[PDB]
């Protein structure tokens, strides 16, 4: 059951600058890795599918990338409030598997 | 030589109905600016514009800038 | 249909030839050719019009022989089997600016400038609509109309977004006879000349 | 638009059956893509539960395979959880989501339910 | 008739051939006047109830002629090879797909390849040559039917009591309409040569890019309308063709006891609703599939077929009964 | 068979090309646009079909610009469905190239195609 | 070339012959010529240019 290294184990950041979570698969996943987003009120959304591609509405300042077994999630600026815990799942086979997460608060 | 047409469009913008109608557009052009500074405007989806105005103006111009214009010409 | 998709109705200017008894203004045609030659020839073919056809209308026999030979048409191979050029004859058709459809678009952000020979019939309104699209490039794309990169605004074109930038800017043509080389006089002529071309 | 609406008993007594329901609107259960269950654990970690497809084939998680039963009602445009024999180990928030499928970009859950929180407990509630 | 030279060669006929422009503007404007005059001829036949026994075959054959004239003029259009031409020719070829199963293949055949291409304009030229002789062939049977019963009258009673010989009255009478005909035709041909054509057709046909003003020929419009009025492909086709065929029931549905709207107030009235509907239907053809136009289109179409199928046999049956009780004692 | 330069296609630009005498449509689909396509009711549809079957990568819409009514070439970025309008007898197509309003009985046909580098072989 | 196939040769046998010659081909995006090998769709080229 392919496991994914979420890291840093939730590290906050400053209001006006970027950040960059990352995932690391226990196997080769072939870019089949989406990025999700959990605002504190509970709601979970789509942000990124197939390693690098935006979902409808997620502002262009979101990025994300990777290949083989290592993948990113580069934001541009944390304003106005990207305050949420960003999970990551592989879907190269079954069962699929999210990460630990990476909660993002203010410094 | 002041362009035979430009000149004729000018003179007619500055009659009664020219004033009345250049304004009607300005009121709209202003309204547009106001709507544009706002946040999430690019996703407003039904953004107003003033082509409908513009065209009502040229019609008034055209209707006068046409049977007149051609005699100023060679 | 929104009045923006339609384009604004060009008005009934009063042309020299309008009416059942009205020959063209050949003096006017003569001007349009210059306005044609110096300005729009840069982009626009006029392929179904032949040099000879000008003679007796806008010019005189040599006047058109002169123009004719300023260009090298293809000509039958020498005794060896190798190409050659040659000047033109009155028997010829006024050559296009481009060597094919592609270079026409390459030179225009991928736009295909319409051959003009038939333009005054291949459009509704025609003489008027030709005049108006040429003297109707207003200064700015109306409040709210957001214009693409390399496209202009015209109320007389449908949906304003015309791939042809404005081209009449007073006096850019030196009117040989000595007339106000304006833009509404540079234009009224190429229209009367382009009218001829299609009819 | 498309919308997912969770509804069900989120207070289940152990050795029983957790049984949620996900009613949809703005797309159909029987057009295309995938219809999933996913549970969010106390320790804020996410786990894929299983799915019913657009033609109702069941890819379960094998950690929970012996214990569930995804199904659907097609007249009502909704799909169902039935986790048998519940332990506190199962206590977590539950989420329904639609997962698309493309040849190129593979799967992605793009329409998520609002959440329905279950707590395995032997406490008593007024039915 | 080669797809390259095609569009140009007509320009050739225009720019080069001596009196060639007169050749074209006459061919084209004439085709229109053909169609006007033919509608007025078909009108006259409705109004005075010519379609009515013993003249059924007479009538029926003209329905065949009318069909062949549309077929003819269409092909002659496809031969200019402007824009309206290449897309006209696509749709008519495509009406055949509406045919179950085989329909696509028929179209492929009929195209001689992947698209309305070159083997197409070339057959459309050849078939344009052929067919007018078929009309003439047919005009002869049409005149034969006409002959064995002779013409009717704006009174719908028997002629056999006061006949006069076509020479020299009508020969001379017919000469008046003739010159008048040529006059208006002269008017268009020399002064308004395209006040009847679509400017999209001075544009060389292009197989990748349909225009965005698809107005078809005027004499065709009322059918374009009827076609569009139907949100189903197969049914829409059928209903377009049916718009012409239905013309064959007219001698059965006319229930009357007299030939002619002349002494027929209730008949006259709807007869001009019919005419005027038909013109509106035509206006609908010119406008975009916008609102309320679509729904207006739909209603006219109904009115259209209802006039043959419903109004007429109804009205005429009523009108029989007005004629009885409107005099007699008991 | 023909081949297109996918890179030369801006995000949201309609590209037409000559294959087999027909035109072939290629829009570079924005994600908002990708969502519209796949968030729709297949009962509100005449020829009902999942966008994800009609396309391989959802960013690329690839189809023959022949109006399945009587075969014209639909105008791009047109209609009442963010797709295409067919000026011949008003068939409206959406942002996945399928039939919404009009006489067309079918969704704009999807050709055979393979991706390769940023070259797609439309044959 | 195609007309040979099935008569004197086999499909590739004629594809081979075909491409040994560079026919003219539609201009690039700039508006400048180019060659290309032949296809079976072609007519066996003359020795001389005129
Ligand atoms: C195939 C498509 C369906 C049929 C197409 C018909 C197309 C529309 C026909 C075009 C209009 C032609 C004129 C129609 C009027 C017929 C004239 C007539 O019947 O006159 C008798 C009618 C009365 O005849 P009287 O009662 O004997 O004098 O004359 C008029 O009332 C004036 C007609 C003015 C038009
Ligand atoms: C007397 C001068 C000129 C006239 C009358 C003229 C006229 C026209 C006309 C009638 C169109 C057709 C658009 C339509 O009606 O649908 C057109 C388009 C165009 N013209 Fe010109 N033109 C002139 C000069 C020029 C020049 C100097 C250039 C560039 C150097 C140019 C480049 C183009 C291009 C690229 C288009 C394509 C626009 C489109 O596809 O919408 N033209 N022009
Ligand atoms: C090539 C086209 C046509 C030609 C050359 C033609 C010729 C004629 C002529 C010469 C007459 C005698 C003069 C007159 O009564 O008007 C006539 C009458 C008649 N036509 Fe035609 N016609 C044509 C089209 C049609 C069509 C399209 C129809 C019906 C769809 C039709 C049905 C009739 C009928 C029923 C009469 C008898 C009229 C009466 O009783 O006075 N004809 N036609
Ligand atoms: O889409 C059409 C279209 O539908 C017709 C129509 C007009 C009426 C035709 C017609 C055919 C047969 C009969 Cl018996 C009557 C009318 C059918 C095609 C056209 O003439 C046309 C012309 C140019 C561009 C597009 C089109
Ligand atoms: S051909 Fe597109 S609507 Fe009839």
């Amino acid at each position: 059951d392919i496991e994914l290294t979420q890291t840093p184990v939730s590290l906050a950041a400053s209001l006006g600058d970027r950040v960059t979570i990352s995932c690391r698969a226990s196997q080769d996943i072939n870019n089949f890795l989406n990025w999700y987003q959990q605002k504190p009120d509970g709601t979970i959304k789509l942000l990124i599918y197939y390693t690098s591609r935006l979902h409808a509405g997620v502002p262009s300042r979101f990025s994300g990338s990777g290949s083989g077994t290592d993948y990113s999630l580069t934001i541009s600026n944390l304003e106005p409030e990207d305050i949420a815990t960003y999970f990551c799942q592989h879907h190269i086979k079954f069962p699929w598997t999210f990460g630990a997460g990476t909660k993002l608060e203010i410094k | 030589v002041t362009d035979q047409l430009e000149d004729l469009r000018e003179h007619f913008k500055n009659t009664e109905e020219g004033k009345a109608l250049v304004h009607h557009y300005e009121e709209c052009a202003e309204r547009v600016k106001i709507q544009q500074q706002q946040p999430g405007y690019a996703d407003l989806e039904h953004k107003e514009d003033c082509v409908e105005e513009f065209f009502h103006l040229q019609h008034y111009l055209d209707t006068a800038t046409a049977p007149r214009l051609f005699d100023k010409l060679k | 249909m929104t009045a923006a998709e339609h384009g604004l109705h060009a008005p009934a200017y009063a042309w020299s030839h309008n009416g059942p008894f009205e020959t063209f203004d050949h003096a006017s045609i003569r001007r349009g050719y210059q306005v044609y030659r110096e300005v729009c020839a840069a982009c626009h073919s006029l392929d179904r019009v032949a040099w000879r056809t000008l003679v007796g209308v806008s010019h005189t026999n040599e006047e058109v022989r002169n123009m004719a030979e300023e260009f090298e048409y293809d000509d039958e191979p020498d005794e060896q089997g190798n190409p050659k050029k040659r000047p033109g004859k009155l028997s010829d058709y006024i050559p296009g600016p481009y060597p094919n459809e592609q270079a026409a678009r390459a030179a225009n952000q991928g736009a295909l400038p319409p051959d003009l020979s038939l333009i005054v019939k291949a459009r509704h309104g025609g003489c008027d609509y030709i005049f108006s699209l040429l003297t109707g490039y207003p200064d700015e794309p109306p409040a709210g109309v957001a214009l693409p990169p390399g496209s202009n605004y015209n109320p007389y074109f449908p949906g304003g977004s015309i791939a042809m930038a404005r081209v009449l800017f007073d006096d850019m043509v030196e009117y040989e006879d000595g007339t106000p080389a304006t833009t509404s006089q540079m234009a009224k002529d190429v229209t009367t000349f382009l009218n001829w071309c299609a009819e | 638009e498309v919308k997912l609406q969770e509804s069900g008993a989120g207070l289940v007594q152990p050795s029983q059956s957790l049984s949620l329901t996900c009613s949809v609107t703005g797309y159909s259960i029987t057009s295309g893509y995938y219809w999933n269950w996913i549970r969010l654990f106390p320790g804020n970690k996410l786990e894929w539960v299983g799915y019913i497809s657009n033609v109702g084939d069941n890819n379960y998680n094998p950690s929970l395979k012996d214990r569930l039963s995804i199904t659907r009602d097609t007249s009502k445009n909704q799909f169902f959880l039935k986790l048998n024999s519940v332990t506190t180990e199962d206590t977590a928030t539950y989420y329904c989501a639609r997962s698309e499928y493309y040849s190129v970009t593979g799967y992605a859950m793009d329409y998520w339910g609002q959440g329905t929180t279950v707590t395995v407990s032997s406490a008593w509630r007024h039915p | 008739s080669n797809i390259e030279l095609a569009f140009s060669s007509v320009e050739h006929i225009m720019r080069d051939v001596h009196n060639g422009y007169i050749l074209r503007y006459l061919h084209a404007n004439g085709a229109s006047f053909f169609f006007m005059v033919m509608f007025m001829h078909m009108a006259k036949g409705l109004y005075y109830g010519s379609y009515r026994s013993p003249r059924v075959t007479l009538w029926n054959v003209g329905v065949i002629i009318f069909i062949l004239t549309i077929a003819t003029a269409f092909l002659g259009y496809c031969c200019v090879y402007g824009q309206m031409s290449h897309w006209g020719a696509t749709v008519i070829t495509n009406l055949f797909s509406a045919i179950p199963f085989v329909g696509n293949d028929i179209v492929s055949w009929l195209w001689g390849g992947f698209s309305v291409s070159n083997p197409t304009i070339q057959r459309f030229f050849a078939l344009h040559y052929l067919v007018p002789f078929i009309i003439a062939a047919m005009v002869i049977m049409h005149l034969m039917a006409l002959h064995i019963h002779g013409s009717s009258n704006p009174l719908g009673i028997t002629g056999n009591l006061d006949r006069i010989p076509m020479h020299s009255y009508f020969i001379f009478k017919d000469l008046v309409t003739v010159f008048l005909f040529m006059l208006i035709l002269a008017l268009f041909v020399f002064y308004s040569p395209n006040t009847l054509g679509h400017p999209d057709n001075y544009i060389p046909g292009n197989p990748l890019v349909t225009p965005a003003s698809i107005v078809p020929e005027w004499y065709l419009l009322p059918f374009y309308a009827i076609l569009r009025s139907i949100p189903d492909k197969l049914l829409g086709v059928i209903t377009m063709f049916a718009a012409i065929l239905v013309l064959l029931v007219l001698p059965f549905t006319d229930r009357s006891v007299v030939r002619g709207n002349t002494f027929k107030v209730l008949s006259k009235f709807f007869f001009f609703i019919f005419v005027f509907n038909f013109v509106l239907l035509g206006q609908i053809g010119a406008c975009h599939v916008e609102v309320p136009y679509v729904l207006m289109g739909q209603i006219a179409t109904f009115i259209y077929f209802a006039y043959f199928l419903i109004i007429v046999p109804v009205i005429s049956t009523i009108e029989n009964v007005l004629f009885y009780i409107g005099r007699v004692n008991k | 068979k023909v081949e297109v330069n996918l890179a030369a296609i801006p995000l949201g630009k309609n590209v037409v090309v000559k294959w087999q005498g027909k035109p072939v449509f290629i829009r570079h689909r924005t994600p908002h646009e990708i969502q519209e396509a796949n968030s729709v009711d297949m009962s509100a549809l005449k020829d009902p079909q999942t966008d994800a079957d009609r396309v391989k990568d959802p960013q690329w819409l690839i189809m023959l610009g022949i109006c399945t009514h009587l075969g014209c070439v639909p105008i791009g970025e047109a209609g009442d469905f963010g797709g295409w309008f067919c000026p011949c007898h008003g068939s409206h197509y959406d942002i996945s190239g399928r039939i919404r309003k009009g006489p067309a009985p079918l969704n704009l046909e999807i050709p055979a195609y393979e991706f390769d580098g940023d070259k797609v072989i439309v044959g």
